[PDB]
């Protein structure tokens, strides 16, 4: 019985709940990686001795909370346990797929710890750039165990992304067309798009890189005709796609929050978002190469993609004046996801102004590998997909669960982790203003007290994430549920109950004849 | 038929509460801890 | 979202020995580690 | 002559980012020179600033691996 | 023209007698030239690894005679 | 309007159309098949034929 | 009771077991290449072939057995097959935009030139055009067996299929030919480990098609195909065209222009 | 040559089997088409049919609309989408 | 041999998809469950021995 | 060359990377107003008082929220192509200096005449002289002159390592197979500073790069006078 529903599972409400359980065990380990990461840099010192297994630390904690956090939870579980809600669906398409994927996840999990367990260690960063993976410098099991990894988590995101894609398309009602659907449905829709069209060449790359490593071919190895920049531009044609599937359903869950508790019946300008959002999804495939602006790239090239980069520039301006004009004289209520929302909105906005500072490439052949790129992506995702994951997990607990969170223990949860994260990331600025590289364990003494900052603020965001655990024992020690929800006749999601039952849409919906 | 109801969609136990702080400490301590036990294992390997 | 009150209330007490439980479980193995790595390095 | 010379020039062939096409090619045309003057039996200085050139464009590893291909007879190179 | 038997036609006209006819021509074609001096050139015959399976040196669709090894030819 | 309605309709329908059909193709078969036949003689035959030795006493 | 027209799938146990015999493969080929084992590998191999073995036994069952395959549940297969195919179409373009990287610009260890000194592809007309036409009379014989499906004649689709199945199987096996017949190893540079790598995923791919188009004769022949409900084959020759193009592509790219 | 392949008139079993054969005489009772007779009219509500006694009723109420009215709709009299006047009456006797 | 296997696979039962035949059902699910969680605990005895160095 | 509690870029030295921070200023002014327009509106429309929430107008503003960005981005992307078209102008290279990034150190090669080349390690901490600086100092200094117009010719053995001083704006990736060319002017002698910008292993932290820029008569005095 505990097999056939938590081992066997063909509902997307319990697998959903499980990415949930599984991204927030993720969330914990990386959470550690990022406390030892700015441990010893907190004083100048080889704390851990040889930076090798520091190189291990980050790459860990890069790829576990990219991987295994972010996408789990977003994706996997927000989708399946609201992309059914929102449309109308009794369950997805391909529950079966679904499941496997979400079965996947653990195995990826463990080769990944596994990985990071061989004496050698994979101390190679987040990308993977060979010879540095070759069988060289890396002459070990531990990054062909990554690689599998990554094998198991493109294979799960893209079995995920085939059932999003499928159920959003087909498991509609007939008379209502693409252009009813809520936000966060068009944001997996244009997500799951970009997986399908990103995941293929970041396989192709580590099973050539895998290929490289163990059967002797030279695809990476100049010795024999390859060239790296090979794997750099393959890897950033994945990795800016990756990139706007880590935002992008954040910014689905900010326009439903932001629409929620501030009394909009309807977002304003929705044909103006669902434009700008495919218009990103459309320009994320032309724009790889702003990672590569210091490799060696003839000028007409890095000045068609610092053209193409402020092309995509521009409709993410687009939605965060339309998130300022749906705010636009609304009855606002001050609960916790509008904090979170409030801090996405400007904390986002300067990490991705910041950006658009690293953007142009006469600026960006000095500012590169520094604090400042770690600053602007560390604001994006660390703090804006973050707090909106915090902002949907704090606003659809009642309806995950049953019971809520405290008011005032989850307002004090933003204060803890708002004065954390920007204590953390605002003096990197600094630091890589002044130059100070990237993947450093000890510097010199003059980035020394910025470092120090940033390493206790570090440490306030660990106070932060013990509260989180408190606030949601609090819930199960106290279980108080719902009376009832407000602007439920907008939402489907929350109309079946908080929580919903196993089976919805027995019956499925009724729509307008027109 | 399968049981719905609050907390009775959740894999864990729910309505004692002193066990489920047990077993969420240890869950998310075993979470924390893994990666301070990789590094010194690697710690003590070279 | 409105909330019915609480069908088991939590007094002040056992909240506080809840978060200082948290706290030390997860300080314990992680200060357990910290605490002492001149041992771990063979030194 | 264009000698007194100091430094290499810069090649209106080559006016972009990566610069290893600028010495393999001059250390090619190099040997097309060396062969095309022992075939016509011309003067072999007459192009003398080759070497000059490509010793100050690409690496030592690179030049000493090339002439080490040509000791053994096994560079891939058009010669 | 909402008909199977035109692809039957097409089948059994252009298809299989054109795969027999290249089939026929392959056979013609049939007649493989001496293998080439072994002359070791570095940007190929590489071992940056040995290999998984049996000796290590020996690729899975080994030939012996037209594919060479890093030591040489062998008889 | 499908292929065979038209191929029996202007090449098979009509004798005489029949017995041009059937001539051109005993041409275009002949020209065929006679290298064919030559070519895979040839073949079985390689390097034993005159013609494959006629080149060395010119 | 179910009022709405789409599937409910009872709780199966093999996204499990596929999922942890992923597992099982990905460590077999990393304690193969690392350290010499084979038992499991070769257990890995077992288990994910009876798991997909009996998962699409399953799906079958649901089929043709039980019929809740409704036509919007069709529309949703039909909608998977096609981001599946245009899933490997991007990872085969991700191949080809390797290749065309290696080489539009060779470098300077090749001696600039395509193909490098010391390497002899073999000229394309006699092989791989046969290669090329064996998949284009493939092709037309789908063709043939998809109208006779049409028409519902099922000696005449029997009789295509057969012959498919014949042709794919006598390409895998002369493919495995010019393998064991051509001049150079993947390991005889970027042109051999481009050309080797493209050319295995394509006989991959080609296997996967061959035995999917087995699988469906089989099926056939158990009478389950029907007039109109018919989503097998449809999947059989979508792949199969897709494997068709995709060769196009490699003779193209590969055999004719640049070698 | 010969027949062998069937005509899925007799091969259709289960759900398939219904469908079609409601289907071909004109019915959808299993929600595959958008349904008829428009009318938010007092005297004239929008009747859908129901299997329960409460029901989905989405309301795409004014042409190009981003938001569909959802609520729950219950046995009994008719009460309209919350915003705009159409009216709505579930029937629960289509099993 | 399809319409009584149709109305075999309808039993009306409960009894799961995987089950639906019976005896030679369960013997097949119970052999590729057993060897799969077998592999699975080999499998983390392997990656056991391969941590601890040689 | 960092000093403690710095907040802005390194100081200038190469009229290149002057004009980088001229543009820095201005994407910083860009960056400012922008920040402080949405601060502004954050901080003013969450404290008012009065609701809205009819069914309002739509399209009325898209004319301005199109236009008015594109004009910005346009105004940042002048001076942006203007500075990137003037690093690559018909070069003069009155010296060619190769480099040649080793397993965490660094190779120089000075062989334009009188072959001339040596490897670049790190003084360790337990071995500096006093006064010196901890993760920034070479024995072996890189010597370069003033006023003139020099490029450096990067590339590596196996791993990617990154040729890189903030202070003359220079950042090039050292990458095997692949030499790559970067300009570089100094209008001021002195002792600059730059560390490695791409990953290279166990020891990535612990590579220096360092830039004595002298006059042309201590290069005959001291070229003459070291092999
Ligand atoms: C059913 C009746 C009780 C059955 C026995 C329960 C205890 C043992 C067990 O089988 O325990 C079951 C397992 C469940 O684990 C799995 O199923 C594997 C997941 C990978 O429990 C764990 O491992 C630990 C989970 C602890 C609680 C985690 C709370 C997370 C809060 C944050 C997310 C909220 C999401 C709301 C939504
Ligand atoms: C979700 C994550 C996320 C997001 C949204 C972005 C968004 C952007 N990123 Fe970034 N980026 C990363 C994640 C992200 N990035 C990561 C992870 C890396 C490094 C990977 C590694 O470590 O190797 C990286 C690296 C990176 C670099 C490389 C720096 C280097 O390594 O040297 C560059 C430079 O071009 C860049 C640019 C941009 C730009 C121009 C945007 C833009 O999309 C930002 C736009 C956002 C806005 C909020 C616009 C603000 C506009 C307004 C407020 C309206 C008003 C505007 C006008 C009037 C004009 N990113
Ligand atoms: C998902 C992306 C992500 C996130 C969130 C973070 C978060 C953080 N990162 Fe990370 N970081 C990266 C991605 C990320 N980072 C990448 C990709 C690199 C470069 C890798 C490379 O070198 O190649 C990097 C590099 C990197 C370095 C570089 C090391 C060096 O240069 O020497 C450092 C150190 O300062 C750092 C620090 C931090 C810190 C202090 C946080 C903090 O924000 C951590 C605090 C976050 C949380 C506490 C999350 C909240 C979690 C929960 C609440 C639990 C989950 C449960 C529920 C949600 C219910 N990061
Ligand atoms: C011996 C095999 C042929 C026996 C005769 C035969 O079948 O003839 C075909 C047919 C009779 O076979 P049939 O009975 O199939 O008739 C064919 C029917 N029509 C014409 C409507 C398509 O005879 C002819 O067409 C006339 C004989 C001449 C054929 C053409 C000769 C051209 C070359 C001249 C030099
Ligand atoms: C991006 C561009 C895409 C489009 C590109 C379009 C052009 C591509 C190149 C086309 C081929 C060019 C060369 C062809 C001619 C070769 C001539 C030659 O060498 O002849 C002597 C050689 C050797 O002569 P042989 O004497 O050994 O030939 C045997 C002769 N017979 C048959 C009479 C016994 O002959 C050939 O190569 C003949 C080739 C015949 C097969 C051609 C294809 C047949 C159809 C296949 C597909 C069927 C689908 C159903
Ligand atoms: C590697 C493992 C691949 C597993 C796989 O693709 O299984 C087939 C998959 C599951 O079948 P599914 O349609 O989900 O069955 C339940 C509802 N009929 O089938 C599907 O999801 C439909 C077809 C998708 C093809 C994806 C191939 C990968
Ligand atoms: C210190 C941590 C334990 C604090 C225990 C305590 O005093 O609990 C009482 C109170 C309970 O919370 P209460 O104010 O009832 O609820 C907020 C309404 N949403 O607790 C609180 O409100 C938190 C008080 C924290 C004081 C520091
Ligand atoms: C690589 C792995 C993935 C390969 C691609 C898988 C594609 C699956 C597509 C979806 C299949 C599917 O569910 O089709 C629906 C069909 C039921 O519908 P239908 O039969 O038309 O209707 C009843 C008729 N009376 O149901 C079926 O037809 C079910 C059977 C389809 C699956 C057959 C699987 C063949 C697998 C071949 C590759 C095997 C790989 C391992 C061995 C080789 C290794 C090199
Ligand atoms: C929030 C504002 C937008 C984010 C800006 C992040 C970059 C940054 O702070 O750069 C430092 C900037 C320039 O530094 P600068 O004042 O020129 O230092 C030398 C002369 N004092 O200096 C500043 O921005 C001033 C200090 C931070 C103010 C907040
Ligand atoms: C003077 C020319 C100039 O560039 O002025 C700066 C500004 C208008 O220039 P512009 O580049 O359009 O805007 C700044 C972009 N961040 O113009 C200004 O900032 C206006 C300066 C004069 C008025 C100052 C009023 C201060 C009131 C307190
Ligand atoms: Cu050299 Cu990092
Ligand atoms: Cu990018
Ligand atoms: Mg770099
Ligand atoms: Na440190
Ligand atoms: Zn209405």
């Amino acid at each position: 019985m505990f097999i056939n529903r938590w081992l066997f599972s063909t509902n997307h409400k319990d697998i959903g709940t499980l990415y949930l359980l599984f991204g927030a065990w993720a969330g914990m380990v990386g959470t550690a990686l990022s406390i030892l990461i700015r441990a010893e840099l907190g004083q100048p010192g080889a704390l851990l001795g040889d930076d090798q297994i520091y190189n291990v630390i980050v790459t860990a904690h890069a790829f576990v909370m990219i991987f295994f956090m972010v996408m789990p939870m977003m994706i996997g579980g927000f989708g399946n346990w609201l992309v059914p809600l929102m449309i109308g669906a009794p369950d997805m398409a391909f529950p079966r797929m679904n499941n496997m994927s979400f079965w996947l996840l653990p195995p990826s999990f463990l080769l990944l710890l596994a990985s990071s367990m061989v004496e050698a260690g994979a101390g190679t960063g987040w990308t993977v750039y060979p010879p540095l993976a070759g069988n060289l410098a890396h002459a070990g099991a531990s990054v062909d165990l990554t690689i599998f990894s990554l094998h198991l988590a493109g294979v799960s995101s893209i079995l995920g992304a085939i059932n999003f894609i499928t159920t959003i398309i087909n498991m509609k009602p007939p008379a209502m067309t693409q252009y009813q659907t809520p936000l966060f449905v068009w944001s997996v829709l244009i997500t799951a798009v970009l997986l399908l069209l990103s995941l293929p060449v970041l396989a192709a790359g580590i099973t050539m890189l895998l290929t490289d490593r163990n059967l002797n071919t030279t695809f990476f190895d100049p010795a024999g005709g390859g060239d790296p920049i090979l794997y750099q531009h393959l890897f950033w044609f994945f990795g800016h796609p990756e990139v706007y599937i880590l935002i992008l359903p954040g910014f689905g869950i900010i326009s439903h929050v932001v629409t929620y508790y501030s009394g909009k019946k309807e977002p304003f300008g929705y044909m103006g978002m669902v434009w700008a959002m495919m218009s990103i999804g459309f320009l994320g495939f032309i724009v790889w190469a702003h990672h590569m602006f210091t490799v060696g790239l003839d000028v007409d090239t890095r000045a068609y993609f610092t053209s193409a980069t402020m092309i995509i520039a521009i409709p993410t301006g687009v939605k965060v004046f339309s998130w300022l004009a749906t705010l636009h004289g609304g009855n606002i209520k001050w609960s916790p996801a509008m904090l979170w929302a409030l801090g996405f909105i400007f904390l986002f906005t300067v990490g991705g102004l910041t950006g658009i500072v690293l953007s142009n490439s006469s600026l960006d052949i000095v500012l590169h590998d520094t604090y400042y790129v770690v600053a602007h992506f560390h604001y994006v995702l660390s703090m804006g997909a973050v707090f909106a994951i915090m902002a949907g997990f704090v606003h659809w607990f009642p309806l995950f669960s049953g019971f809520t969170l405290d008011d005032t223990w989850a307002k004090a949860h933003f204060a803890i982790m708002f004065v954390g994260v920007n204590m953390t990331f605002f003096p990197q600025h600094f630091l890589g203003l002044s130059g100070m590289p990237r993947r450093y364990s000890d510097y010199p003494d003059a980035y020394t007290t910025w470092n120090t900052v940033s390493s206790m603020g570090s440490f306030i965001s660990l106070t932060a994430v013990l509260i989180m655990i408190f606030m949601i024992w609090e819930a199960f020690a106290s279980k108080r549920e719902v009376m009832s929800v407000s602007y439920a006749s907008t939402n489907l999601e929350w109309l079946h109950g908080c929580p919903p039952p196993y089976h919805t849409f027995e019956e499925p919906t009724y729509v307008k004849v027109k | 038929h399968y049981e719905e109801g609050p907390g009775k969609n959740l894999p864990f136990s729910v309505e004692n509460k002193w066990r489920l702080l047990a077993m969420m400490t240890v869950y998310f301590g075993s979470g924390f801890a893994a990666p301070f036990f990789i590094v010194r294992h690697q710690l003590l390997k070279k | 979202v409105s909330a019915k009150p609480a069908k088991t209330p939590t007094s002040a007490v056992e909240q506080a020995v809840g978060i200082s439980a948290i706290v030390v479980g997860f300080m314990v193995p992680a200060g357990w580690v910290l605490a002492h790595l001149e041992s771990y390095k063979k030194s | 002559k264009i000698k007194n010379y100091k430094t290499a020039p810069f090649d209106s062939r080559f006016p972009n980012q990566n610069q290893t096409k600028n010495c393999w090619q001059n250390y090619l045309d190099f040997h097309r020179c060396e062969k095309a003057m022992t075939a016509k039996g011309g003067d072999v200085s007459v192009c003398e600033w080759y070497r000059r050139v490509y010793k100050s464009l690409c690496p030592v590893s690179w030049v000493s691996a090339w002439d080490d291909r040509i000791a053994e007879g096994t560079f891939p190179g058009k010669i | 023209g909402a008909g199977a038997n035109t692809w039957r036609l097409l089948t059994f006209v252009l298809a299989l007698p054109g795969v027999a006819l290249c089939s026929l021509n392959c056979w013609m074609h049939a007649g493989h030239h001496e293998r080439p001096e072994f002359i070791p050139y570095h940007h190929l015959r590489i071992r940056t690894k040995p290999f998984a399976w049996g000796d290590g040196n020996h690729t899975l669709f080994h030939n012996p005679h037209v594919n060479p090894l890093p030591t040489g030819y062998e008889h | 309007p499908t292929i065979p309605s038209r191929l029996y309709s202007l090449l098979f329908r009509r004798t005489s159309t029949f017995a041009l059909t059937i001539a051109v193709g005993a041409l275009f078969f002949e020209r065929a098949f006679d290298q064919g036949a030559d070519a895979i003689y040839e073949h079985i035959n390689e390097g034993k034929l005159w013609k494959h030795i006629k080149h060395k006493y010119e | 009771h179910q009022t709405h027209a789409y599937h409910m799938v009872n709780p199966s146990p093999w996204p499990l077991t596929g999922a942890f015999s992923a597992l099982l493969l990905t460590s077999g080929l990393v304690m193969w290449f690392h350290y010499n084992s084979i038992t499991l590998l070769t257990l890995g191999l077992l288990t994910n072939i009876l798991t997909m073995y009996q998962w699409w036994r399953d799906v079958i069952r649901e089929g043709t057995y039980q019929g809740h395959h409704t036509p919007i549940v069709q529309k949703g297969l039909r909608y998977g097959m096609i981001l599946f195919i245009v899933s490997e179409v991007f990872f085969f373009a991700g191949f080809f935009w390797a290749f065309y990287h290696s080489s539009l610009v060779p470098t300077h260890d090749l001696g600039g030139c395509w193909p490098p000194t010391g390497i002899s592809p073999l000229n394309p007309l006699e092989v791989p055009l046969l290669n090329t036409s064996v998949l284009l009379a493939s092709g037309v014989s789908i063709t043939w067996a998809h109208h006779s499906l049409m028409e519902g004649k099922r000696n005449h689709m029997n009789q295509a299929l057969l012959i498919t199945i014949m042709l794919g199987l006598y390409f895998t096996i002369l493919q495995a030919s010019e393998y064991f017949e051509t001049s150079f190893s993947i390991s005889d540079g970027i042109y051999g480990s481009t050309f080797f790598m493209a050319t295995g995923f394509h006989g991959l791919h080609v296997i996967i098609g061959s035995t999917f188009l087995i699988v469906c004769l089989l099926r056939q022949l158990k009478f389950h195909f029907t007039s109109k409900h018919h989503f097998g084959f449809e999947a059989a020759a979508w792949y199969w065209h897709f494997v068709d193009v995709v060769w196009l592509f490699l003779y193209v790219s590969i055999y004719w222009w640049g070698s | 040559s010969g027949g062998g392949v069937p005509t899925d008139e007799e091969q259709a079993t289960g759900l398939e089997r219904e469908i079609m054969i409601a289907a071909q005489k004109g019915l959808d009772p299993y929600n595959m088409l958008p349904p008829k007779a428009a009318s938010g009219t007092k005297e004239d509500p929008n009747l859908v049919p129901s299997i329960s006694n409460k029901r989905i009723v989405g309301c795409i109420c004014e042409e190009d609309n981003c938001t569909v009215i959802w609520f729950w709709l219950h046995k009994g009299e008719s009460q309209r989408c919350p915003n705009c006047g159409t009216h709505y009456k579930l029937v629960p006797h289509q099993m | 041999k399809v319409p009584e296997l149709q109305k075999f696979f309808q039993k009306a039962d409960g009894v799961p998809i995987h089950l639906k035949r019976g005896l030679p059902d369960q013997m097949l699910y119970r052999t590729t469950m057993a060897l799969t969680l077998g592999g699975t605990i080999y499998c983390l005895i392997a990656l056991y021995m391969a941590s601890q160095p040689r | 060359m960092a000093y403690p509690f710095q907040l802005g870029l390194q100081d200038a030295t190469s009229p290149i990377m002057e004009e980088l921070m001229n543009f820095h200023d201005h994407t910083l002014m860009i960056v400012f107003l922008i920040s402080s327009l949405v601060l502004y509106i954050i901080s003013l429309m969450l404290t008012t008082k009065l609701t809205h929430t009819s069914t309002m107008d739509a399209q009325e503003v898209e004319t301005i929220w199109t236009i008015l960005p594109a004009v910005i981005l346009i105004m940042i992307a002048l001076p942006s192509l203007r500075i990137l078209y003037m690093m690559d102008e018909i070069n003069n290279p009155v010296l060619t200096v190769k480099t040649m990034g080793h397993q965490w150190y660094w190779s120089y090669e000075y062989t334009d005449y009188e072959d001339l080349c040596f490897d670049s390690y790190m003084i360790p901490t337990n071995d500096l002289k006093p006064g010196e600086l901890r993760l920034l100092e070479v024995d072996n200094r890189v010597v370069l002159p003033m006023e003139l117009p020099i490029r450096m010719l990067i590339s590596s053995e196996d791993v990617l390592h990154s040729w890189a001083v903030p202070s003359l704006g220079l950042k090039t990736d050292a990458i095997p197979g692949r030499l790559n060319q970067a300009t570089v002017t100094s209008n001021r002698p002195g002792l600059f500073y730059g560390q490695c910008s791409e990953i290279c292993g166990s020891n990535h932290s612990f590579m220096p790069i360092v830039l004595e820029m002298v006059p042309l008569k201590y290069f005959e005095n001291w070229s003459a006078s070291m092999i």
